[PDB]
């Protein structure tokens, strides 16, 4: 008695959303209901397409009188399994009420039943030694065409659960409720505007509705079209309602829609704020104060990021896909780490040397269904979904199997990646940076000739032999890191000295090095073929080693100050341990 | 030389069940 | 958490599907924002659209305590939903919302809390707040498209180093009153800074608060009056070293004499090879002094020479002198390319996924240890 | 085992997440630490704060026995936490904490002991002592990031030769009484 709700009464009081369009799907359902046998329409489709809307829109249309007179004034009853199954502890209680409702339905003979998520009726009332389940009770009536029922199940819930029972499946007519077109969704939201407008006390513009459907389709890819557009519109209205803290109430424009879509998709907001605009302005200069030289690399990264924020990005490709090649000890992997720091975005580091085996791909995208590692998922796919705006660093890419380079293809060409669970990872806002050492032996090696030669080109041919043409044709740029110059080394030495001072400050110790001494360190450690790494070893032997012996046992146990100067006659550094 | 084969390991799904009883009277 | 909180309010004031889901990693503070939404309401620092609203945290275990009888769970669960719908002001906060996908299912039936609540959420009569980890949401929650479609995922990221310092500052009175201690400003900064560097298996807000609560208990346990009622920076460093199983920042007096005589002791055991002993001792001294590598090992040496000259012996005797574990790894067994799996485990979906990597597991078990890769060239 | 017990007591006095987790190899004494704190309390060799407290050893089999009906496990487990919460001087000791991940899950039954104890540990109302092996901590316990965050890992190290001989001498009376033989000091070494 209180288990079924009359949708006609609910539709007449304005409680059911209006059904816009879907005339083809509506006629198919109505045509099925007018059959003699197997006249039960089953609306099957993805979630958010509008299945429940059509099942409820039928009663809405019947009230308005626009439906064919063959079934005019029919009463659609929406059955909620929760109320029916509740309070049926006693034996035969669930069957008494369920059979009572069916008896009433047959007596009327001009009423249709709607069971949302009808897959749930399988085993609804069953129990240990169960007398009968709801599915079996309805089977006689459905076979004899006595009563007509309307079902609604998703595709996932129509195969594993509903297709199993062939008997019930045969008495239903599957209807593929496909998602509407982009143009059709705009019409749907136009008719629904008054309801949402009255709730939030806001008005939506024509362009705003169109921009929502368009922006949602190209950014939101985890929801269907009639479910995400309404979310953008609904969320925009609530923001507009709460925004007038000082009574600053106005019409909802396209700008408001863009902002809500950004938060839902976690993409950078359009119309970047002045605070963020300043970060990109001096990003190159800020990076140049931590990574000296290699200006071409910093420029490509900064320009790629700017274009994506300014709107002139790629359609369905990452912000940038750069292959940082060059000798060792240069700022290949350092500039990438510093970029994530300045931008304040999460750094996704992936040491590609652990993927030497061709079957390690299962770790990146997860194990297929039916295996032990299916639950774990993929590291790369999950990491991207967690942090859509990040910097994906693939270090030592050339040290991985040639089959790990085929995954990145779709990442660069389509901006997507499908894990084992079928989820799509979005790489449209990730700064893909891959560092390699392809042809490093060649650069170290010298030519057999009177005139030495540049091996930068020799390392390029190796790249071509490792990476296929298709892989190299989708990279925004291939940047070559030139060897560190002498002038650069002086800046690099100061950088390492600054790091030393920070470590000393934590102990209450200070250090001062003159430019005369700093120059001496550069000559001893400078090696064009080994980059800047040797500079950290010279500092360790000349500055950290003497200081360590003093800190543990000496004048710096409880703080102090040091002065480092060189002796010209002996060309050796002098360490002064002032105490404190 | 030789090809190093790899053996995949399958996982099986087994789920326990509970019984909600109905008093007779 | 103004930005994260504001998004939740916007979703709550929606017409339909007004259920703000809070996804994030463990310890980020998902439950803090839900429970905190009520703390703000009592003070009144919230918009008037949500003012006077009530929040009710759901305990799934208590609800399923006495629902053995058929249609016993559905009856009480439906009663709660009726109360929320008729109240028109309360909010249901279902922590660990990924558990309602199989709640109250006895037989092979798909009738559960998720199916029961689904129609109400699609109508916007009730407002529900969820909380789920990233793995749980992606593996259990997101598998139900219908239920996922009724919730508005709100990703929350761990705060910045500066931001988490303010969080601890606000929590200081609660923790200070429990342990009857006072936390210095430097202590809170050191906890955040030191936990980020060493503790790499937890998140910043929770892990930083774990160092502050652990240190407070230690101080109270100590009987000395001067240290009690106060928490210095040195206390925080000891606690972090304990949790991370690493040497303390400040070198102990016992370890100061060991490092001083570490070279002489090794020389007596293994004569000659003064250069090798000096490199190991100097690197260790720098690491304990604190002016070591920011993110690189204490030392990565490559001993090369003839046979029987002391390469393995000096390394084996370094662990004994320092009283640490020795991770002996014979690289001859890794001659083949495919042997790498042993070091880092097999990939997912294979026979050896469960075993894990020998090197990674050994290092995790013994972080402070000497790793000896003998006959690496053979590999 | 003074340092191990000291850290365990420090964790048990925390305002929140006061749940010491004893992780170690197979043979190392982990249950003894949890089951030795009880012996210390009765003898009186424990801080004043940890005095007048009883350690309860939870058995999974007894808790999951005869619970075929829906909600029988939930009732038993909720009653235990209720009685343990109103005590405020009781510590629950689970010998194998890796076994609560799928204790009650029947069919996609995420409602289990692992998901039911989380609100209690986060609120700091109860105290729980755990114990598990490395092989089972990383592959089972560490998978549940939320549950592992409410437990403070306390690594246990194999005792030295000098430490082990003292342990043998402490257990010598009970072992001597069983076999009715007296082990010489040289024999223990
Ligand atoms: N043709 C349509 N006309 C008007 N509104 C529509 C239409 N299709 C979908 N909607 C709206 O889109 C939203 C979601 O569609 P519903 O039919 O309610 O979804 P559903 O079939 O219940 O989804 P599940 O439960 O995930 S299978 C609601 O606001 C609907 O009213
Ligand atoms: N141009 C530079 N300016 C400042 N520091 C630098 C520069 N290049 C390298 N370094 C330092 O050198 C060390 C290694 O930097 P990386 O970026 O890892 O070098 P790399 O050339 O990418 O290394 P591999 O081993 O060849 S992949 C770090 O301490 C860096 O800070
Ligand atoms: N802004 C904050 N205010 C207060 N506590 C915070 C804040 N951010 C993080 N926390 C921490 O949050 C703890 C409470 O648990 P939460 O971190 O909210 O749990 P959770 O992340 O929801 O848990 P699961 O298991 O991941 S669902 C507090 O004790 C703090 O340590
Ligand atoms: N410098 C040394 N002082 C004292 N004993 C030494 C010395 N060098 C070798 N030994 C002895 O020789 C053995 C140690 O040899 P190892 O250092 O293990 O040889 P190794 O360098 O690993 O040899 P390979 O593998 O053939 S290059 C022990 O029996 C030591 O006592
Ligand atoms: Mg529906
Ligand atoms: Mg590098
Ligand atoms: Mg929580
Ligand atoms: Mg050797
Ligand atoms: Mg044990």
């Amino acid at each position: 008695e209180n288990f079924t709700t009359n949708l006609n009464q609910l539709a007449r009081v304005g409680g059911i959303d209006p059904l816009i369009g879907r005339e083809k799907e509506l006629e198919r359902a109505i045509q099925v209901l007018c059959r003699r046998r197997k006249n039960n329409p089953l609306l099957v489709g993805e979630s958010g397409v509008g299945k429940t809307a059509i099942a409820e829109g039928l009663a809405w249309r019947i009230v308005q009188g626009d439906v064919p007179e063959v079934m005019a004034d029919c009463t659609i009853y929406s059955l909620d399994i929760g109320s029916l199954l509740a309070g049926t502890k006693y034996r035969g209680d669930f069957e008494k009420r369920f059979k009572a409702l069916l008896k009433q339905l047959e007596q009327d003979t001009n009423s249709i039943l709607f069971i949302d998520e009808i897959h749930t009726i399988i085993g609804a009332g069953a129990a240990s030694g169960g007398q009968v389940d709801a599915a079996n009770l309805i089977k006689p009536l459905l076979s004899s065409g006595k009563i007509r029922v309307i079902g609604s199940t998703t595709y996932q819930e129509f195969s594993n659960i509903f297709e199993k029972d062939r008997a019930l499946a045969r008495r239903f007519q599957k209807i593929d409720i496909t998602e509407p077109s982009i143009e059709e969704t705009v019409q749907i939201i136009n008719g629904l505007k008054p309801k949402y407008e009255a709730h939030h006390d806001v008005r939506y513009t024509a362009k705003a509705v169109r921009a929502a459907v368009e922006l949602a389709v190209k950014y939101i890819n985890d929801r269907h079209l009639p479910d995400k557009a309404i979310d953008v519109i609904d969320e925009a209205g609530a923001r507009a309602r709460l925004m007038p803290v000082s009574k600053r109430k106005k019409t909802v424009n396209v700008a408001d829609i863009e902002s809500v879509v950004a938060r839902i998709a976690r993409i950078p907001e359009k119309s970047v704020s002045q605070s963020d605009r300043d970060t990109l302005k001096n990003l190159g200069d800020r990076l140049k104060m931590l990574v000296f030289g290699q200006d071409k690399a910093i420029e490509a990264l900064t320009e790629a990021i700017k274009m994506a924020r300014a709107g002139l990005g790629h359609e369905h490709k990452p912000v940038g896909s750069f292959l940082f090649a060059g000798p060792t000890g240069v700022g290949k992997t350092e500039v990438t780490v510093q970029l994530s720091k300045a931008l304040g975005i999460e750094l996704l580091r992936f040491d590609m040397s652990e993927y030497m085996e061709r079957h390690t791909v299962s770790r990146l995208i997860g194990a297929p269904p039916g295996y032990v590692g299916f639950d774990q998922g993929g590291l790369l796919t999950d990491a991207v979904i967690k942090h859509p705006h990040a910097v994906l660093l693939l270090d030592e890419i050339e040290k991985a199997h040639p089959d790990v380079f085929n995954i990145l293809l779709q990442v660069m060409d389509n901006g997507t990646l499908t894990d084992n669970n079928g989820r799509k990872a979005d790489f449209r806002n990730v700064v893909l940076v891959m560092t390699t050492n392809a042809g490093v032996r060649e650069t170290e090696r010298k030519s057999i000739g009177l005139i030495h030669q540049d091996n930068s080109t020799d390392a390029m041919e190796e790249i071509k032999k490792i990476f296929t043409p298709e892989f190299r044709n989708r990279l925004d740029n291939i940047i070559w890191f030139d060897h560190l110059s002498t002038d650069v080394i002086h800046q690099v030495v100061d950088k390492f000295i600054v790091e030393l001072q920070v470590q000393l400050d934590q102990k209450g110790v200070s250090l001062e090095v003159s430019q005369e001494a700093r120059n001496w360190l550069a000559e001893k450690g400078y090696d064009r073929a080994m980059g800047a790494r040797p500079m950290a070893r010279v500092i360790q032997d000349n500055l950290k080693k003497p200081l360590a012996n003093e800190l543990l046992f000496g004048s710096l146990v409880d703080g102090g100050q040091v002065t480092v100067a060189l002796d010209k006659e002996k060309n050796e550094l002098t360490y002064g341990f002032q105490s404190a | 030389g030789k090809t190093n084969d790899w053996l995949d390991f399958d996982q099986l799904a087994e789920e326990k069940v509970r019984d909600a009883l109905k008093p007779p009277s």
